[PDB]
This record gives structure tokens, sequence and C-alpha cells, in this order.
């Protein structure tokens, strides 16, 4: 069980059960600790109660959005095994179980990320592959080689190495994860590069038609006409994401 | 002319004469048409199998439904394990399908009877010969034989309705033996 | 060189004809056969024949040797046998060599050799 699962159980069972269903809707009753974190004016953690309206908690509980709601690009509701819900969703949202699923999103641990328009979403979800591929335990195959996998295609299309159908490629490759799994963390892994291609692959194609410009063509996987294996290593066009 | 003949000799790709050579030629021969089958030297396999331009720009080919990189799963594709299997009647099969009905036509009892109906058949219940003599006008004449009654002809996958080409467009002349079929 | 014969005779070959190739004396495998023990089984047909002329090719053992190790940032090393000067593929299959060990290491496929820059 969570910590605050059990913390507040002596309150509901000293104060009446009843009353910790005079809150939220009719299935998704009580009070919840929210986390309201990134381009958020004055960041915070609050108590309030469930089905409440994400704008309410953004705007009376924080500082409302660094630049105006209208400068508001996505938030992630439940942390980052939840995708991102965009503009249009977040005016009239209830914070719950039921509705954010209703979405195609979840309430995970009640962590709001806010992103502004100023921010690269695309640099947010990498970062979340990225951290799915350190914390995999390295047990069964698809978590172990899809995440690697994910962040190799994120890497590039951080930068626009890639094709517009790659893009379908890659939601293929979330779908090679989604239930193919022991644990939820190859889930987690995939449900955000699916909300990202769902909400925001205009932006994608846009770095692209970028790179295609400024840099030169590309093919499937990154490679470029001038890219050749010569001493040991790729030298004809750039490794994105290569630190070791 | 016809689509297919004849043409002159400067359109056939072949080395000929010139001068005084030509205009001797066309006076001895029997057909001026006909042609000396040396090839063209400057054109014929010039540029060499070996130094063509084409193989460095030469990719392999593909065609898009089998090359897409997303919506492309094999098992949707793999005919070779769709493959139709071989349908086999014995004796038995056929009363079954005469006795009783088929799928498209039932003629069977439901439940647990038309359960035994078939197993009666499926050992030797019944027999073909008896299922025949058994058998309705309506059953032979549209399940054995045709509507009509009549027997059904050895079928053709491909039809082919034959035309006799004659005259001019015919490959030899009215007098020989050998007639052309389109 | 002369070699001891089965019969108690002895075969003299040159020592030019007796190295296993022209640029390594000995054997470079066990089920390998030296030159000794060839003309030692197969003289009568060797007998009137040219020893200058029958096929001795360089051995690759010792000639992949003189090659230089390549040297890469990283703890993999990519080896594909291209050409880079005609089309087509013309190398062996693409492989990932590690690289994190102390020493050099090879390809399986070509004996080229990589470290981890020390
Ligand atoms: C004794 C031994 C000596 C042997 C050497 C004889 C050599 C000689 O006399 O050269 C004559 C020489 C032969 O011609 P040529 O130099 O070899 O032909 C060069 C052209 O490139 C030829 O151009 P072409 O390749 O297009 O050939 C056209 C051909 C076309 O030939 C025909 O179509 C005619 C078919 C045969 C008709 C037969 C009627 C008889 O015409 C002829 O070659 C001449 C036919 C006579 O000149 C003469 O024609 C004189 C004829 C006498
Ligand atoms: C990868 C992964 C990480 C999880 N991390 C947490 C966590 O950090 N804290 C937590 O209390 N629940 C976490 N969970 C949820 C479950 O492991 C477990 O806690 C269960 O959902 C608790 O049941 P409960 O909500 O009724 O208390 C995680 C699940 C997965 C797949
Ligand atoms: S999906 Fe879960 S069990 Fe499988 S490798 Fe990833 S963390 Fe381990
Ligand atoms: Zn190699």
């Amino acid at each position: 069980t969570n910590v605050e699962t059990v913390a507040v159980a002596p309150t509901i069972l000293r104060r009446g059960g009843d009353w910790f269903a005079s809150f939220g809707r009719e299935r998704n009753s009580g009070t919840k600790l929210f986390c309201i974190s990134g381009n958020v004016n004055e960041p915070c953690t609050v108590e309030e109660e469930m089905s409440i309206p994400l704008r309410e908690l953004l705007e009376k509980h924080c500082g409302g959005i660094k630049g105006g709601w209208d400068n508001l690009l996505g938030v992630i509701p439940g942390g980052c095994s939840v995708p991102i819900l965009p503009k249009n969703i977040c005016e009239d949202v209830l914070m719950d179980f039921d509705a954010l699923k209703d979405v195609q999103s979840g309430l995970g641990t009640a962590a709001v990320i806010v992103i502004n328009k100023q921010q690269d979403v695309i640099r947010a979800i990498q970062r979340f592959a990225a951290f799915y591929k350190h914390e995999s335990c390295g047990q069964c195959t698809p978590c172990r080689e899809g995440t690697t996998w994910l962040l190799k295609a994120m890497d590039r299309f951080r930068t626009g190495q890639a094709k517009e159908r790659e893009i379908d490629m890659l939601y293929e490759l979330t779908k090679d994860i989604e239930g193919h799994t022991i644990c939820a963390l190859g889930d987690a892994a995939a449900w955000p590069i699916q909300g990202l291609i769902r909400n925001f692959r205009p932006e994608m194609e846009t770095r692209m038609k970028k790179f295609h410009d400024e840099v030169g063509a590309v093919s499937v996987g990154g490679w470029m006409k001038d890219a050749r294996v010569e001493k040991g290593k790729v030298v004809g066009a750039p490794l994105p994401g290569v630190h070791h | 002319m016809l689509p297919g003949g004849p043409v002159p000799v400067f359109k056939k790709y072949t080395v000929g004469s010139k001068g005084i050579w030509e205009k001797l030629r066309v006076l001895l021969a029997i057909a001026p048409n006909r042609s000396t089958g040396n090839p063209i030297v400057p054109l014929y396999r010039v540029p060499t199998p070996g130094s063509r331009p084409e193989a460095n720009v030469y990719q392999d080919p593909s065609s898009y439904p089998t090359n897409d990189i997303a919506e492309n799963p094999y098992w949707k594709r793999d005919h070779r394990r769709a493959y139709p299997q071989t349908a086999f009647f014995d004796q038995k099969t056929v009363t079954g399908l005469l006795e009783l009905g088929s799928e498209a036509t039932p003629r069977i009892a439901d439940g647990e009877a038309g359960t035994k109906a078939l197993a009666n058949i499926a050992n030797g219940g019944v027999s073909f010969t008896q299922a025949l003599g058994k058998s309705s006008k309506d059953v032979i004449y549209g399940e054995v034989l045709t509507v009509n009654g009549l027997p059904p002809v050895a079928p053709t996958l491909a039809p082919k309705q034959w035309k006799i080409i004659e005259g001019e467009a015919a490959i030899y002349p009215k007098g020989y033996p050998c007639r052309t079929f389109h | 060189k002369s070699i001891i014969s089965y019969n108690g005779n002895t075969i003299e070959i040159p020592e030019e004809y007796t190295k296993q190739a022209p640029n390594r004396d000995s054997t470079w495998a066990p089920a390998q056969a030296s030159k000794t023990e060839i003309y030692k089984n197969n003289m009568v047909r060797f007998e009137q024949k040219d020893l200058s002329k029958q096929p001795m090719p360089y051995a690759g053992i010792e000639l992949i040797a003189q090659q230089p190790v390549r040297f890469v940032h990283g703890n993999t090393a990519v080896c594909d046998g291209a050409n880079h000067n005609g089309p087509g593929a013309q190398g062996h299959p693409k492989i990932f060599i590690n690289v994190d060990a102390p020493g050099s290491h090879a390809c399986q496929y070509c004996g080229t050799r990589y470290e981890k820059e020390h």
C-alpha cells in the first residue's frame, strides 16, 4: 500500500467514512495531495478534494501558469507514467481517475507537471524515455530493448534527424511494449510517446523540416548520404545522444 | 501498312552500305528492305556492362505496402501459411451432403437429433446408393445435376473463345495450309 | 632441407619450398599439415615437377598482424569491411566490438583490432 493510503485511514475510521465520501464524484471519493511543479509561478504541494478542476488547482493554489494561461503548452497530471494533455482539454477537465481516463490519460501520483510554450516538449518526452531506460530492471525483453530503442529514436526526433513515417514506426514500437511485459514500467514508457504523437505531431514534423533545411537530407535510422563506417566509427553525420 | 511491317533499312540498327554501293545494293537486292545483320558498333553493347553508370545509383527495388515500416505486419501478407487445404471427400461425406444438406442449404434436424443423424452417416448407417434413391427431384436437379437436369461440364478456369484472322492481317496468305488464331 | 621418407630414403627439398607460406615458416592451425608432411606423403606426384610454379600464397595471419590497431572514443567499435570506392555492400556484416577491456579486440570476419584509446 501507498504511504498516503495508510496515513489517511485512521482519520477515515475516526471521522466516519461517509465524510471521506462527501468529497469528489461518486466513485472518486476523498481528498488528495497534489504536487504542482514545472512552469507554474509558485510550485507547491497542496491538498484538495478529488474531481477539482485543473484550471482551479493551477490558478487558486499555485500562481497560475508562468506567462498566462494561453502560454500553456501541456500539462502532465499524473507524473511521467501518464500521457500529456493539450491546452484544449485542461480548461474543463476534473482531476479524478474517471475523467482523466476519459481523455486517454490517468491520475497517477497526482503530480501536475506544467509546460510552457517557450519549452521543448520533445525534450521533456525524450528525457522521460531516458529515465525509463535508466530505470528498467533488465529482466524481460521488450522493456530491455525497447526503452533503448525509444530513446535512440527520440534523441533523433529532438534534432529532426528522422522521417515523418518513423513517427508511426515509433508508435508501433510503443505497442511492441504496451502489453507484453511483466510489470507496468513498459506501459509507463510507452504512454508518454503516445501522448506526444497524439497531441504534438506537427512540432515533430517542423523539427524534421528544420533539419532537412539546415543540415541535409536523412534516411531511415538517421543516416545521411555521406554517412559511412570509416575507422571504427560513424563519421559522416551526427550521432544524437551518445555521451558514454 | 499494317502494324507489323515492312520497315525501312535506315530504321534498323545494322551496319549497311554507303555511296555507290548502296545505290547498287538497292538495285541488286531481292528486298532492299533487308539488312546485313552486323550490329552498329558505336551503339550496340556500348557502354559495356561492366562500365555502366546506372550501377552507382542502383538501389534495391520495392513496392509500397510491403516496404512500409509502420502499418505492415507480416501475418497480414503471409500467403504461404494461408495456403488452401486439400479437401477430401469419401463416399460417407457426400451422402451426408445428400441425405442431410449443406451449410448453404441445411436439411438437418436441430440439437442432438441432427447430431446423431450425422453420426448415423459417419458410421455405415445409410449408404450412398440408398441416399441417391431416396433423393428427391429437387435435390438431384440442383445439387447433383444442374437446374435444367443436365450434367455439369468439365470446368474451365479461364475460358478462351477463339477468333480466326483471315486475309491481309494473317501470317500466311490464303493459299498456305496454316491459319492464324487470335 | 632433407626429409626422411617412410621407406627410409631421403627427400631433398629446398628451404624456400618447405615454408608453409613465403611470409611464414610454421603452421597456423593444429590440423594443418606441414609442407614436410605433405612432401613425405605425396612425393611420388611432386617428383619431376617444378616447385617454383606451384601455388604458394601469402598467409593472412601474418599480414593482419602488420595492420595497426584502430582507436575509438567509447565502449563500442563498429566494423563493416566496406570498399568505399565502388558501389554495393562489398564487405562483411556490420559488427559491433566491445573494447572496454584493457587489450585490443578483433573483428570476427576480418582481424581488424580495436582499443579504447589507451
Ligand atoms: C514502476 C512502478 C513504480 C511504482 N512506484 C510507486 C511508488 O514510487 N510509490 C508508491 O506508493 N506506488 C508505486 N507504484 C504502484 C504499485 O507498485 C503499488 O504501490 C500499488 O499500486 C499500491 O497500491 P495502493 O494504491 O492501493 O496503495 C508503482 C508501480 C510501478 C509499475
Ligand atoms: S518491463 Fe518491468 S520487469 Fe520488464 S524489464 Fe522493464 S522494469 Fe523489468
Ligand atoms: Zn570487420
